């Protein structure tokens, strides 16, 4: 047998690399630059036709194939990491383009939180998943995944990278280099998803709790005369080479409140941890509690950690989850790999298992003879 | 190819999947009667090599190596292959000026054979899972 | 233009000898070391200096105007010195380009106005896009397109380059005629 | 308007024009475009110009104001200074031990401290004074990075007074 391969397609960044090695081979932006085309077309799009998704996912999965790894498709076999409740569609589509095109031996559907466990080594934690889209949690008890207490939310980068966007245009200050060393606003209509992204990793940081709490009250401005803390220093950012773009030090520790942020309904990035816990068996609940995994890129931002794991305990003495989880003591598992390539990880460490694999995996033999996937929907 | 504008007259491919490509890009297929397209056509892997230092790698080596050049280095700054420049070696790029003297890797006294990559962090940990898994799945 | 290759009229005034055909307006400032062994095309305002060179061109060379071919000096311990570069067969340097490459591969099309740094290598059948600069000392391998500031591999050629590359600069150059 | 000086090999071949003031030890390709519009171009020892390069002194034909008095604006060049293959330049005060890359257009006012390198098919229109020893790489985005050391080139210099003659 050979080294089975791993891929992770998500809609910021594609995880790819072999079985039993310590991290991903290849990591890069989920697109394919197409002749006419200007901006290069993300890879995977839910809800569009299925023949314009099987070009694109061809077009992809071969560059990955020949010019990021370097291997035959057919030769050997697939480990697809892919999150819970992914689109009917899009699953069926990536599994019809291995099967047909590249004509891959068997492909094995791994639901990425459950993964995530393997790379610790319990068999039992609660997994949030940050990811680009949407910020989604599934408590994973001794292998099973909990479908019943599922948790989403559409506070990851997608939603960030718009909030950035909005907030510099507001307090919009660019050096056009052309009598512009004044404060021009709003020189270009809209700011490109490249740019936005790079800002938020470099300048844009978490802020602390008891801080994080006062620019909530601060923004909102509810009956107090200048109620914010002393911000960080402005930072200067260019844009395509001569426009330089003075980021203002408010924004940098704001953008990040949106993710963190009650309003009103008492949905967060935080709350959806506590949301799932109770809604979870009455057993399991002391566990899983004990157990948190935080995978996703999102969650790499630096000091999420701190500031995620101080908001849970915040949230648990409000009288909601005051009567449930009360008493209950939040420990934050450190994976092995980066907060980004935990997913992966597990795959890798799963596709190692050469001889569990074959079996759980779906073989094209089985495919080519049925045309079904296998889901968590009926059969 | 580029220069006369060859993507504008096409010619269509026979099977399943319809392309309409440029004849340049397409391959005749002689063993029956039907031209089929780069697209139709399945690929194959026959040889590795480095881009700068021209190498031909075999298939087992490469593996082991992880798909990279001993030798040849890439700048982490701008992505360009990277030369060894002497004073008793450090390594320079030619479009930015980034070297090895700036991260703080000391200089070596053999040429090629000095430089290396540091071992994985969580590599031992790694092998130890494995294992327990590997017994578990048997 | 569709495939065909359009109809360039000539002036009076160019250097035809031996096939060789030269625009009087582009000044070869060392006429002694340079040297044109095939039936080559050199456009007006171009360079091609003797700054200790051995320039040595291709069957059918074209360098289309403003563009500059100049050897680069290899920074050498025992003796500082201009290294001397060798022009393929069937190469195609387009308009306003900057050359300081040493061994130019054949069957090349180098693009319009980009930057090729000092001792850089170029095997035969590859293709330069326009508004690119390769840095100092770097190689490109065959079948390959380099583009970007960086100067890195975006992808592969058209198989038949070899083939098609020849009915490229054989056309331009017959439909290259005097007015 | 001319003061040639002994030991600097400017090739008769290159185009000057204008109150020129030649340097020592500088060395002239041929196909230099060297004007002194409306102030005299000063060039330090060691300050070579190879192929195209647009060293102009009119700043009374890029803005004209009629202001400034006189406003000469004298192109003060400093020593061991390397301008590349078609790199334009317009600095009335540029700094001695900068090497500006081929195709690079400096911007109208712009101040060169040592170890400074300007990126190849890099354009800067923008007044803006460069940090000591830090360089510039790329068009799409300037990405700037200081430098560990300054970068000289005496020996490439000294080594063209052999080849000039008899060319
Ligand atoms: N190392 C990092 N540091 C900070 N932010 C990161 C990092 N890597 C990724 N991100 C951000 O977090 C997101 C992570 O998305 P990712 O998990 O890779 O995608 P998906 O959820 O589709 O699998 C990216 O879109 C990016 O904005
Ligand atoms: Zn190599
Ligand atoms: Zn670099």
């Amino acid at each position: 047998e050979k080294t089975a391969v791993v891929i992770d397609l998500g809609e910021a960044f594609t995880k790819c690399g072999f079985a039993g090695e310590t991290g991903p081979r290849c990591i890069i932006p989920s697109v394919i630059k197409k002749a006419g085309m200007p901006k290069p077309i993300k890879v995977v799009q839910y809800n569009i036709n299925t023949e314009e998704l099987y070009s694109y996912l061809k077009e992809f999965i071969h560059i990955l194939y020949f010019r990021h790894l370097l291997v035959n498709p057919r030769d050997r076999r697939v480990v697809v990491i892919e999150s819970v409740l992914c689109p009917s569609h899009f699953r069926e589509t990536l599994t019809r383009v291995l099967f047909k095109y590249f004509e891959v031996p068997s492909v094995l559907l791994a639901p990425s939180h459950l993964m995530a466990l393997l790379t610790l080594g319990i068999n039992s934690a609660m997994v949030l998943d940050c990811g680009y889209r949407e910020s989604l949690v599934l408590p994973i008890y001794e292998g099973i995944p909990v479908l019943n207490c599922w948790g989403a939310l559409p506070l990851g980068g997608k939603a960030l990278h718009k909030e950035l966007e909005t907030q510099l245009l507001e307090q919009c200050t660019v050096d056009t280099g052309a009598a512009k060393e004044q404060s021009l606003p709003s020189v270009m209509g809209s700011i490109p998803e490249g740019v936005l992204e790079d800002i938020k990793v470099r300048t844009c940081f978490v802020s602390d709790l008891t801080r994080g709490l006062k620019i909530q009250a601060a923004k909102f401005n509810i009956d107090g005369n200048t109620e914010r803390p002393s911000p960080p220093p402005n930072v200067d950012y260019p844009l395509d080479g001569e426009k330089i773009l003075h980021v203002l030090g408010s924004i940098r520790d704001s953008v990040v409140e949106i993710l963190f942020e009650q309003d009103n309904e008492e949905k967060s990035v935080a709350t959806l941890i506590l949301d799932s816990l109770m809604q979870c068996p009455i057993d399991t609940r002391k566990q899983l509690a004990e157990n948190l995994v935080i995978i996703g890129g999102t969650s790499m931002l630096p000091g999420f950690l701190h500031r995620l794991l101080a908001e849970i305990r915040y949230l648990v003495e409000k009288p909601k989850y005051k009567k449930t989880l009360g008493t209950k003591t939040f420990r934050i598992h450190t994976p092995p790999a980066k907060a980004n390539c935990v997913a992966w990880l597990g795959g890798a460490i799963f596709g190692a298992l050469q001889d569990i694999l074959g079996s759980r995996s779906v073989s094209k033999e089985y495919y080519n003879q049925t045309g079904r996937i296998p889901d968590w929907c009926s059969l | 190819a580029s220069l006369l504008q060859s993507e504008r007259v096409l010619y269509l491919v026979q099977g399943e999947k319809k392309v309409r490509a440029p004849l340049s890009q397409l391959y005749f297929c002689r063993y029956c009667s039907e031209l089929r397209s780069l697209e139709c056509v399945s690929h194959e892997v026959d040889s590795h090599y480095c881009p700068s230092c021209l190498e031909n790698m075999p298939s087992a080596e490469a593996k082991l190596k992880k798909n990279r050049c001993a030798n040849c280095f890439d700048c982490p700054g701008c992505m360009h292959t990277l030369s060894t420049r002497a004073t008793a070696y450090y390594l320079a790029c030619g479009f930015c000026r980034w070297t090895s003297r700036d991260v703080g890797m000391a200089d070596k006294s053999v040429a090629s054979g000095g430089w290396q990559e540091p071992d994985h962090p969580h590599t031992q940990r790694m092998n130890k899972l494995i294992e327990y898994y590997q017994q578990l799945a048997q | 233009m569709e495939l065909g290759e359009l109809l360039y009229n000539k002036s009076e005034y160019i250097e035809t000898a031996s096939g060789n055909k030269v625009s009087r307006q582009s000044v070869l400032c060392g006429s002694q070391n340079i040297v044109l062994n095939g039936k080559t095309i050199v456009m007006n305002d171009c360079i091609i200096r003797g700054d200790l060179a051995n320039v040595r061109v291709g069957r059918h060379c074209v360098v289309k105007s403003r563009s500059v071919i100049r050897p680069p000096f290899k920074k050498f311990s025992k003796g500082v010195a201009f290294f001397p570069l060798h022009i393929g067969d069937h190469v195609f340097i387009e308009e306003d380009c900057v050359v300081n490459a040493a061994q130019i591969g054949s069957y090349v099309h180098v693009g319009k106005n980009c930057v090729i740094g000092r001792r850089c290598v170029l095997k035969d059948c590859c293709k330069i896009l326009d508004n690119t600069v390769l840095p100092p000392e770097t190689v490109v391998p065959p079948f390959t397109v380099f583009s970007g500031c960086p100067g890195l591999f975006s992808g592969e050629l058209p198989e038949c380059t070899q083939e098609l590359m020849i009915d490229v600069t054989k056309s331009y150059y017959q439909k290259f005629l005097p007015l | 308007s001319v003061k040639i000086a002994p030991g600097a090999v400017v090739c008769v071949e290159s185009e000057i024009r204008g109150d020129v003031t030649i340097g020592p030890r500088t060395v002239i390709h041929p196909k230099a475009r060297i004007i002194a519009e409306a102030g005299p171009i000063v060039i330090g020892e060691g300050n070579l110009i190879e192929e195209q390069a647009l060293i102009i002194n009119a700043h009374p034909d890029n803005i004209t104001p009629d202001a400034e008095d006189s406003e000469p604006k004298p192109m003060i060049i400093g020593t061991n200074n390397v301008f590349e293959v078609g790199c334009y330049s317009q600095a009335m005060k540029m700094g001695d031990n900068n090497v500006i890359e081929s195709k690079a257009y400096v911007g109208r006012n712009v101040i060169l401290t040592s170890g400074c390198i300007i990126g190849a098919c890099c354009n800067l229109n923008t007044f803006e004074v460069i940090p000591e020893n830090t360089v510039i790489y790329g068009a799409d985005c300037l990405r700037r990075v200081q430098t560990e050391r300054p970068q000289p080139q005496t020996l490439q210099l000294d080594f063209l007074m052999k080849i000039l003659p008899n060319y």
